[PDB]
RNA sequence: CUGACGGAGCAACGCCGCGUGAGUGAUGAAGGUCUAUCGUAAAACUCUGUUAUUAGGGAGAACAUAUGUCACAUCUUGACGUACCUAAUCAGAAAGCCACGGCUAACUACGUGCCAGCAGCCGCGGUAAUACGUAGGUGGCAAGCGUUAUCCGGAAUUAUUGGGCGUAAAGCGCGCGUAGGCGGUUUUUUAAGUCUGAUGUGAAAGCCCACGGCUCAACCGUGGAGGGUCAUUGGAAACUGGAAAACUUG
RNA sequence: ACUUAUAGAUGGAUCCGCGCUGCAUUAGCUAGUUGGUAAGGUAACGGCUUACCAAGGCAACGAUGCAUAGCCGACCUGAGAGG
């Protein structure tokens, strides 16, 4: 999840990128040790080491765990980099992630806590899953939701297309995996998982 | 499951029938390609008449019946 | 001299194994030619007992007989008898 | 580039030698001769301190060790770094290979090594010449 | 517009009866995303507006991508002195693979669907020709059989 | 003189470099192949066959097109006595992704690029003349 | 009888199953490189069982002359046999990260006046180490920090695909010149071979694929890809191939 | 529940083949080099010891010497040849 503090990260990363943040209480403008200066300039690996301070951020893509379904599918279907970042949210931590029933960037991983259980299958307290074609985070197996993942039934309308919350269980997971669209905006394709192969 | 039909030519011979035909074929190594023939010898045996100085012939893979030499056949081309 | 063998790749959850006709002196484990299929003995996974053992079955007459306690799963079958 | 005479005669490859011939070894009594062998860690035991002056591209003062290795031969190593050991006679884990600048020499120090710990200086390296338990 | 990217920023000076007099030696890539590159030779001292002293005299020398469907129609290996590129069709998205300001002549062109590579050289002077002569080997999709002397679907 | 076509060939692109024509060359039974089958494309002024016997005379006689470039941009033989390299009709490659043509003698008559591609027939398939 | 095969201190060796803080929070202080920075730092409130007080813990599975007459069987299978352990659940912290600028991805400086000294090819302190001694961290991270050295595409520094000739690092003392790599034109007698192929279609666990058992990962499986001229030698003479000559001016 | 005319079979294999690396600071070739000819015998032909005689058998092509001396489903791995 955290792995430290989060919110100067306005100026580190963009920001997580499907909320609201913490940016500008201050001066948002100098990342770090810049104060008195000008601002920060532009290459390719200043762009994707940019481009991975808002992946590492954004989610919990960690480096070395997160890569491997775009290698996976890397012998399915299309050229992989926006296959990447619809494979890195294309998970029941996702299309439950935007179904906004968090309020900490880790509580749509730890929706399921003591949150959603059973989504068709055995119950999992965790983030992730394996998020097949109608794969949801469903009802809890002796208990249905808690007071802090049905706190917020639908605190935010209108999650995404399969994130179509029928709700008291607080998900939607209406088809397949997720065309890429509802997802960060100034991103790339070939700035996400064509920066990766080298 | 039967026995071939190697052939050959032949080089010389010594007392009573040491005889022999010459064994040869068409292929190539793996490395660089190219279309160099190779050989290597035989061991056939007569009572003394496949042998030097003209014995276009065949040979077999058999049973022996042999000192360490291995055929019984003759099949010629012709003569000198 | 013939006994049943079995191959090994990577998997359980549910106690299997193979069919096939190894040596007698040698363990579970053993070589196989003509591959019938496998075997699961789990009473849990029953869509894995595609065992066709068409070479395995022809020792009634050439040298074989239930052994190893492994006449449950030929208790099912009775392609025997024959003399 | 013809084919012909490439497998009447062959070509070489590159010519090239590895690094640090006389290191990856651990000589022999018994049967006297060495053993080719790549080890990932290794001892050294101390003969001197040793230290030259003559430094041009630096030019300033820093010393460094004469570690001899097993069994009658000339071994010789560097301390690269802020760190005194004024010490000797010790069991180690060895570092394998040269640091620039030092000619002939290809044998150091990890770090702790099981003789001494290091130059307890050193608080914010906490990854050089000795740091262990160093606050992140 | 060009997307007016600094190629390379090199340093001579010319000794002199007195103190040596630098300069700064460059250009700018003139880039339609189209296929076509040309180049300014602003001889001059000066770093950041040397890339707008090749926008102003680039159009002398730019020439054509016979572009085919986001690809190339045929392959390319050639180089007019040293620095060479390969090139070939391939399914339009593929994966984007390029070497140096051929990024700018590569991912800046009707085709965007390669695999590219820079055989052998690699550098701010050969990267631009290789690529160059790699584009002027090229054909449309109905001209090949008129200095054949058919119809090109006379060929499959 | 052992290959009676062999520079012969690249004399087309280094005879028309600057689009030229004055070389007459030398026959065979195949330079009554070599210049006769991509007349099917329009590709030359004249070779109707060889007019001798002995392997004799033949005006080469190259056509050049109507952009005034090079007909024959650059060609090499890949099939020479002394460079043997038989291959299948199936994977017969990509002559620059099919731009280019090939004329050489089968397995079964004579055929082109067109026919080993459709008919799985064929021995030394030899150049790429573009 | 196992000492064949088994029952395991488990080495954080493989990497994973995931667990050690939450709803967080107005910018929030007593401010640690800088002199607004990581400070949405903090507190003190609450949330998950999953570590921990107990508990019953029986996951698999079918064993056997006389039982009556090689298909085969009962009055015959719990050391680890207690796992899935939801379980109320307090708050039972996830060591610490490197260089610390720019490339290998890094942030600034007092110490430092060349005294110690920085440094993966490039590369740094002599009076502002945007390197060092040390100090609050941004790029990667949380069972992980610097190092240990082996071939891989990368190394196109093998050239089977991807090798220079005057010149890097490279051409004949040449009259001479065995073996043979190569070795005129056209028809060629060949009917071997390539064209490619009827066939044999003899198995594979898995193959150019995918999938199903499984708390997903340790541990098993359908095999349509015929098992790679394997059990038959081919028809196209366009030819390296049992090889008859003719052409001549070379 | 004994011993035999007989069997399907077990490791193998009597053996055939391509499997079967390097050292040119090692070519005038081993006397058995060429192969026929033995009383013999291993479930097994036969210079395998012996049975009889002539070597140029070789021949500048690796005779021969000769240095690590397992192979083969495995693993990192290439685009592919496979390496």
């Amino acid at each position: 999840r955290f792995r430290g503090s989060n919110w100067k990260k306005s100026r580190r990363l963009g920001i997580s990128l499907s909320g609201t943040g913490k940016e500008l209480e201050k001066r948002p403008y100098a990342p770090g040790q810049h104060g008195p200066n000008q601002r920060k300039k532009l290459s390719e690996y200043g762009l994707q080491l940019r481009e991975k301070q808002k992946l590492r951020y954004l989610y919990g893509m960690t480096e070395r765990q997160f890569r491997n379904t775009f290698d996976i599918a890397g012998k399915k279907f299309g050229v992989h980099g926006e296959n990447f970042m619809i494979l890195l949210a294309s998970r029941l931590d996702a299309v439950v992630y935007s179904l906004g029933l968090a309020r900490t960037r880790r509580q749509a991983r730890q929706l399921v806590n003591h949150g959603h259980i059973l989504v068709d299958g055995k119950r999992v307290d965790i983030p992730s899953y394996s998020v097949k074609p109608g794969q949801t985070i469903s009802v809890r197996e002796k208990s249905q939701k808690l007071n802090i993942i049905v706190e917020s039934v639908e605190i935010n309308n209108f999650v995404p297309e399969y994130l179509n919350f029928d709700a008291d269980s607080l998900t939607g997971t209406f088809v397949r995996l997720p065309e890429r669209s509802e997802l960060p905006a100034e991103i790339n394709e070939q700035l996400i998982v064509e920066y990766y192969s080298r | 499951n039967d026995r071939k039909v190697y052939v050959g030519k032949v080089v010389s011979d010594k007392m009573d029938k040491t005889i022999t035909v010459l064994v040869e074929t068409y292929k190539t190594h793996k490395l660089y390609g190219k279309r160099v023939k190779y050989s290597k010898k035989y061991k056939t045996h007569d009572e003394n008449n496949s042998a030097k100085l003209g014995d276009i012939v065949k040979i077999q893979e058999t049973r022996p019946l042999s000192a360490t030499k291995r055929f019984r056949l003759v099949e010629i081309v012709e003569e000198s | 001299a013939v006994k049943i063998r079995l191959t090994r790749l990577g998997s359980k959850r549910n106690p299997f194994y193979r069919i096939v006709v190894a040596d007698a002196r040698s363990p579970r484990d053993g070589r196989i030619i003509e591959q019938i299929g496998t075997y699961n003995p789990t009473s849990a996974n029953a869509p894995e007992i595609k065992v066709d053992e068409a070479l395995a079955l022809k020792w009634l007459n050439d040298g074989a007989k239930p052994t190893d306690t492994v006449h449950n799963i030929l208790s099912k079958e009775g392609i025997m008898k024959k003399f | 580039p013809t084919i012909n005479q490439l497998v009447r005669k062959p070509r070489q490859s590159k010519i090239k030698k590895s690094d640090s011939p006389a290191l990856n070894k651990g000589f022999n009594s018994k049967k006297k001769k060495f053993t080719d062998l790549n080890s990932p860690q290794k001892r050294g035991v101390c003969t001197r301190v040793g230290t030259m002056t003559p430094k041009k591209p630096n030019s300033a003062l820093r010393k460094y060790a004469r570690v001899r290795l097993s069994n009658n031969i000339e071994i010789n190593a560097y301390i690269p770094g802020i760190g005194h050991n004024l010490q000797e006679h010790s069991v180690v884990l060895v570092r394998g290979g040269r640091v620039k600048d030092l000619p002939g020499v290809r044998y150091h120090i990890v770090r702790g090594a099981l003789d001494t710990s290091g130059v307890d200086g050193r608080r914010q390296g906490r990854s050089l010449y000795g740091t262990k338990k160093p606050k992140n | 517009e060009f997307e007016e990217r600094v190629v390379t920023i090199n340093r001579v000076a010319k000794v002199v009866k007195g103190g040596r007099r630098f300069r700064f030696t460059a250009l700018v890539v003139v880039g339609d995303k189209n296929g076509r590159v040309g180049f300014g030779t602003g001889k001059a001292q000066e770093v950041p507006e040397a890339i707008k002293k090749a926008v102003e005299a680039a159009k002398k020398d730019l020439v054509v991508v016979p572009r085919v469907e986001g690809t190339t129609p045929h392959t390319i290996t050639g180089r007019y002195g040293s620095g060479s590129v390969f090139m070939k069709p391939a399914a339009p998205g593929t994966g984007v693979i390029a070497g140096g300001p051929v990024r700018a002549v590569l991912e800046l062109a009707g085709i965007t669907d390669i695999l590219s590579k820079s055989l052998g050289s690699n550098t701010p002077i050969n990267m631009v020709r290789a690529t160059i002569d790699g584009l002027q080997n090229l054909k449309n999709a109905e001209d090949v059989a008129k200095l054949r002397g058919k119809t090109v679907e006379e060929l499959y | 003189m052992t290959d009676p076509i062999a520079d012969m060939l690249t004399r087309v692109r280094n005879a028309n470099m600057v689009r030229h024509e004055k070389l007459e060359l030398p026959a065979s039974n195949i330079k009554k192949e070599i210049a006769e089958i991509l007349k099917s494309e329009g590709f030359i002024k004249n070779v109707e066959y060889v007019e001798d016997d002995k392997q004799g005379v033949l005006r080469l006689f190259l056509k050049y097109g109507q952009n005034d470039e090079r007909v024959i941009t650059g060609l090499k033989r890949i099939s020479k006595p002394g460079l043997r390299v038989y291959a299948k009709a199936s994977e017969m490659p990509k002559v620059l992704n099919g731009l280019g043509i090939a004329l050489v003698s089968t397995s079964e008559g004579v055929i082109t690029d067109k026919e080993a591609r459709k008919r799985n027939v064929g021995g030394e398939i030899i150049a790429y003349v573009w």
